RNA sequence: UGACCCCUGCGAUUUCCCCAAAUGUGGGAAACUCGACUGCAUAAUUUGUGGUAGUGGGGGACUGCGUUCGCGCUUUCCCCUG
């Protein structure tokens, strides 16, 4: 028949005759509450971040930025260059670099283990003035091929800063995939 | 061309009592006046009754919400 | 929807603030839950999993209905699939 | 009178108590706790009603939309 | 979403069928993708002989099973 | 497109029966038809759940509403099949 | 998906969900399930109310049949699809 | 989404009732999107009907009630996905 | 039916370099182009999330109205059937 002739003998009833479930203290097993694959990734990935975490304090107490034996000079004059090509002769990076003023001392970091040059040195000015000429400047510039970036160095001007391992320092060529683009510079 | 939209549109500024029929029920009806309605075509009445054919009593409800899927054929006054 | 793009969740925070949460919590807790069916049975029992298609996986199941005088019929099930289009209310263990 | 959508009509019911009738008589009274953008409603202390009159009291039920029949407050 | 071709049934006098088993007669003036027509001069026309005319009312699809037009178009 | 739909396309013009959800059956000539079974139909005969028929002279019906149609058996020799 | 590509052209029941039973040359489909048959016969059960008979058959040709997925229940071969050889 | 699990019982036995009140018992060989499942070698039961063995049968999803799972099957091992 | 061993999957088209039995047979790169492959608009009227619920039938005793005495409606208990 159809459905709007259809006579029901037994309609749809309600549920009030049918609270029959079990008591309040009868509580459900305790341990049937977890999952596999969901869980143990995400207590590994809050161990690898607590660990580190730690680990950062007990690097701050024992070793010391400020009193650091190859920083020298004001830091207000010294200044910091990045991404600098690993072939770049330390005169090819005086003759560049000269150009906003006279360089009083030049500092190239090296890995301490490996002795392979970071790619990062450290140039210091005879006046604080010739400095700031470069960090406009500077910035952008291209060396040997690869663009490099500059900017005073804040290791012991800005107040609470700290590079990559410690969670600070500043550029995202290795962040979130899709979220910093190669093109832009510091 | 006048289109549903823009009829529903004036009845509501108006306010007129529009009575509606349900979906698969033709002994029940409802008539308001409506306060609004969405593009799901659930309509609001302000002062509902709810009357049916064979018993002939208005039921009052009040501010009431009724869904699109229900309504059958819309009615003025 | 609201937000076209692939990387929406907005099914996510609707099943576990919205009123889709009441099953949410009881595969949690592990309650049981009496559901109303078109079939005009109630079934009573735990839950295990769902979408927001109102689909759940339940188990330890107990069907009841009634013919007609009117007798009442009542068997178990410990592992079924409910649909949802066929639901008609839900009700979980009001202790 | 200011239109007023029916979405935002529901809204307001939200915590307060009301009476939905289904499609096949039953009806339910409680206090609403949330819908979906497909209103599926969910009711705290809700009390049961049979063809009018009151069945017993249920409790927290959830309910589907396409059962439902209309909405009413109190 | 293409709508239905009724421009042939437009200002013309027809008899819809509903899914309840009601009938209704009225002229059509417009109608859309979804069915949706706005009919007027509409009789209720219901399960008795008694005839009620209250003018422009409106359809939803979702109801209508069938429209015939007594004018042959 | 749908195969089914190809085949009602193809069938526009021709007598084809639909029957409805309600139970009524349709037999009358095709005049158009839509991908989404919309079907607009002449001179039908209608067939009630009783068994009573009626007339009527121009006819249109919802594809939703359809329980299935009934073309003239020679489509079968279309391309497609 | 050739748990139905396979059937193609077989003689297939329909299973409608008022209960029907649809037997025709299955000749093609969609996602939306709406098939094709060729030669279809329709039967419905009829509960006897006067006594104790047997079900009551009320078989019905049709032909070339459309049905819509969404009134089609299930479907089934009732057998191989007729052999053109002698 | 969860239909991607219900395809994944291909080959086990299962009990499906539908919402005329038919019962169909039978291993699954197949299921798709829209809950359509195909069980071979399959029995039948229709109401107030006599089984039925049938060695295929593809069944459309809105017409499903619910399913019955056997007893073993490993939920917490199948739902991860 | 099938262990072991191979590709993680494209039908078509375009350009660079290279192996080469050198116009063919192949490899390393992308380019943006069709398929109805998938996700969301797809549970908001047209199929992929229900107003097609399945809610009975029959054999004995057991009421009444009309009656063509076959029956339509209507009120009870025990049984077979799903």
């Amino acid at each position: 028949k159809l459905p709007h002739e259809k006579h029901h003998n037994q309609p749809y009833c309600g549920i009030a005759p049918y609270i029959r479930e079990f008591e309040d203290p009868r509580d459900a097993p305790p341990p049937t509450r977890a999952e596999t694959r969901e869980e143990r990734m995400e207590r590994k990935r809050r161990e690898k971040i607590e660990r580190r975490q730690q680990e950062v304090e007990t690097e701050l107490k024992m070793w010391d930025p400020h009193n650091d034996p190859n920083a020298q000079g004001d830091a207000f004059k010294t200044l910091f260059v990045a991404r600098v090509n690993y072939d770049t002769t330390e005169s090819k990076l005086r003759r560049e670099f000269e150009v906003y003023g006279p360089i009083k001392r030049i500092h190239m970091v090296y890995s301490k283990r490996s002795g392979k040059p970071r790619g990062y040195a450290f140039i210091e000015y005879e006046h604080e003035r010739d400095m700031h000429s470069a960090y406009k400047h500077a910035d952008g510039k291209k060396i040997d091929g690869r663009r490099v970036l500059v900017d005073v160095e804040r290791g012991r001007t800005v107040k609470g800063w700290r590079p990559r391992r410690l969670g600070g320092g500043l550029g995202g060529t290795r962040r979130g995939g899709a979220d910093v683009n190669i093109r832009h510079s510091g | 061309m006048v289109q549903p939209i823009n009829l529903i549109f004036r009845y509501l500024q108006n306010r007129s009592r529009i009575q509606v029929w349900l979906y698969e029920q033709v002994n029940m009806r409802i008539e308001g006046c409506i306060i609004g309605f969405d593009e799901y075509m659930n309509l609001v009445l302000d002062d509902a009754e709810e009357i049916h054919s064979k018993t002939k009593s208005r039921k009052q409800l009040g501010r009431i919400m009724l869904k699109g899927d229900n309504i059958t054929l819309l009615q003025s006054v | 929807e609201m937000t076209p793009e692939e990387l929406q969740k907005r099914e996510e925070e609707e099943f576990n603030t919205g009123p889709l949460s009441v099953l949410t919590q009881s595969v949690k807790n592990n309650t049981q839950v009496l559901i109303n069916c078109r079939n005009n049975k109630k079934l009573l029992g735990r839950v295990k999993a769902f979408d927001r298609h109102c689909n759940m996986v339940l188990e330890n199941v107990k069907e009841m209905w009634t013919e007609v005088k009117p007798v009442n019929k009542d068997r178990y099930i410990s592992k079924m699939f409910l649909r949802g289009d066929s639901v008609i209310v839900v009700l979980r263990n009001p202790l | 009178s200011l239109p007023l959508n029916p979405k935002p009509f529901l809204n307001g019911l939200t915590g307060k108590p009301v009476m939905v009738k289904l499609k096949w008589g039953m009806e339910y009274k409680g206090y609403l706790v949330s819908v979906d953008g497909y209103m599926n409603m969910q009711l705290a202390n809700t009390e049961e009603y049979i063809d009018g009159a009151l069945s017993g009291h249920l409790g927290e039920v959830l309910i589907r939309c396409n059962n439902v029949l209309y909405i009413r407050g109190v | 979403a293409h709508p239905p071709e009724l421009k042939k049934f437009m200002d013309k006098k027809l008899s819809l069928k509903l899914n309840g088993g009601r009938h209704v007669q009225g002229i059509l003036r417009g109608f859309d993708p979804f069915m949706n027509l706005v009919i007027d001069e509409c009789v209720e026309m219901a399960t008795s002989g008694q005839q009620n005319n209250i003018g422009m009312v409106v359809i939803r699809g979702n109801s209508i099973i069938m429209l015939e037009a007594l004018e042959r178009v | 497109i749908g195969v089914p739909i190809k085949v009602l396309h193809e069938a526009e013009g021709h007598i084809v029966t639909c029957e409805t959800n309600t139970g009524e059956v349709y037999r009358g000539k095709l005049i158009e038809a839509e991908d989404n079974m919309n079907c607009q139909m002449s001179n039908i005969t209608v067939t009630y759940r009783d068994g009573r028929v009626a007339q009527l002279e121009q006819v249109y019906i919802r594809g939703s509403k359809i329980r299935f149609l009934i073309l003239p058996d020679m489509l079968k020799n279309a391309p497609m099949l | 998906s050739s748990k139905m590509l396979q059937h193609i052209d077989y003689r297939m029941r329909c299973i409608l969900q008022d209960g029907r039973i649809f037997i025709g040359t299955f000749k093609a489909f969609d996602k939306h399930m709406n098939l094709i048959l060729c030669d279809c016969d329709e039967f419905r059960k009829i509960k006897p109310k006067n006594s104790k008979q047997a079900e009551r058959e009320e078989k019905r040709v049709l032909g070339l049949v459309l049905l819509r997925g969404e009134n089609l229940v299930s479907m089934t071969v009732e057998g191989p699809p007729p052999k053109d050889t002698g | 989404k969860l239909v991607r699990f219900l395809m994944k019982l291909s080959h086990e036995t299962v009990t499906i009732e539908l919402k005329n009140g038919t019962q169909v018992h039978g291993t699954i060989t197949g299921v798709d999107v829209s809950m359509n499942t195909h069980l071979k070698a399959v029995k039948m039961t229709l109401k107030n009907r006599e089984p039925v063995q049938l060695e295929t049968l593809s069944i459309r999803g809105n017409n499903i009630r619910y399913f019955i799972l056997p007893d073993s099957l490993p939920l917490d091992t199948l739902l991860v996905d």
